[PDB]
């Protein structure tokens, strides 16, 4: 087991804003999505839709930036280390999920109603930042996967949907016992040490924020679109 | 200070 | 009379514009300050005192930003018409509410919110800098000023269209007798009567070059003072 030591509190602190950028993207992009489709009447309820969403990340995100990671920790007899990530990795978990139904409804769901109703792609996402969006949404998943399993504090309470779902596909077909290149299906390897921990942390955190990069390009391009 | 429409 | 042309809604829609960057320069550099007073419990009430403040400016600008000018402009030919002051007294009218209402908030945020900070927190830490609070009262005194001159021209003036601090200087320069008439106050300068829209349009324009100008300063002393509070 691993105990807790003084940098801890800060690492906690560096991982949660990461979610809190990853919340801010798309605060900040459907805020000027909602406020387009003022004007158009035929996507009222749709956008009321979008404002719910909203308010929930909104939510995980004052969430976040209130948390005060150094008023749950302790530290010969301190707080085991996991135990004081589980909450982490939990609320990542809730966040993700999240994610996936709030995405679903914006890549999917209303991509065709838009279509359908305005006749025209003068309100649609670009193909391109679809693809940002999913590419973000699977590295979170993975890191969301990667701290619950590394520290062996997995259950079917801490499972993603996404990544069960890619389980059973491959016991039941034949990308089961292969290398991959499907992320959701590559073990994790358990942390040795508290150090350990918080430098695959900082690694982690260098490409997801390269992600999240990526993912601010193509909402700024997209938000251009609606101009 | 300059302005418009305003008698100074 | 004055009647309307075809570039009414435009100007309409650039005269409230002013009126918008003016409100959410407000509500972006409070957002961050009342964001910052939660981690002051001492200052707990004096948080929800700005917030009630914000919640009014984003109404009033979501109402500017809502409303669509040639929904309420009666063209036809050049009759008939719409008259020109007819389409500018509710503009003139929503600048009136909200340059009052800013008149309140200034004073709260810039004298009496000012002194109790220094009183509770015993630092100068979340206190505005001197140089934020000039560009409060030099984008206030113009846009009092614009607003004056919105319907002073046009002959739309009331009592009930009267701003306080323009007829507080009116009342003060009458009693101490000041002077000549030199004069240095600009709510004591008189208005030009507008004789037709397109002097309107143009002294308009002039309006907004200058209001963007001091709203562009206002922005910038907002960054500095939302800096002085980084943690």
């Amino acid at each position: 087991d691993i105990k807790v030591t003084p940098g801890t509190s800060e690492l906690v602190e560096q991982i949660l804003a990461l979610l809190s950028r990853y919340l801010s993207s798309y605060i900040h992009v459907l805020n000027k999505f909602i406020s387009h489709l003022r004007r158009v009447a035929t996507l009222r309820f749709e956008r009321t839709t979008l404002i719910k969403f909203v308010k929930k990340l909104r939510f995980y995100n004052d969430s976040v930036l209130s948390y005060n990671a150094s008023e749950f920790i302790n530290e010969p007899g301190a707080d085991s280390f996991d135990k004081v990530i589980l909450p982490i990795a939990s609320m990542f978990v809730k966040c993700v999920e999240t994610f996936d139904l709030l995405n679903y409804y914006l890549t999917q769901s209303l991509q065709k109603e838009i279509l359908s109703k305005t006749l025209n792609e003068d309100l649609t996402l670009t193909a391109e930042s679809i693809l940002a969006i999913d590419d973000t949404y699977n590295h979170f998943v993975k890191f969301s996967q990667w701290m619950i399993e590394s520290l062996r504090i997995g259950s079917n309470l801490l499972d993603l949907e996404v990544v069960q779902f890619a389980i059973k596909s491959a016991d039941e077909d034949g990308t089961n016992i292969g290398e991959t290149d499907n992320i959701f299906l590559q073990e994790i390897l358990p942390v040795n040490s508290e150090e350990e921990f918080q430098t695959l942390s900082a690694a982690w955190h260098s490409i997801l924020d390269g992600k999240l990069g990526a993912l601010d390009e193509e909402f700024d391009v997209v938000a251009t679109k609606w101009h | 200070p300059v302005l418009p429409g305003v008698k100074r």
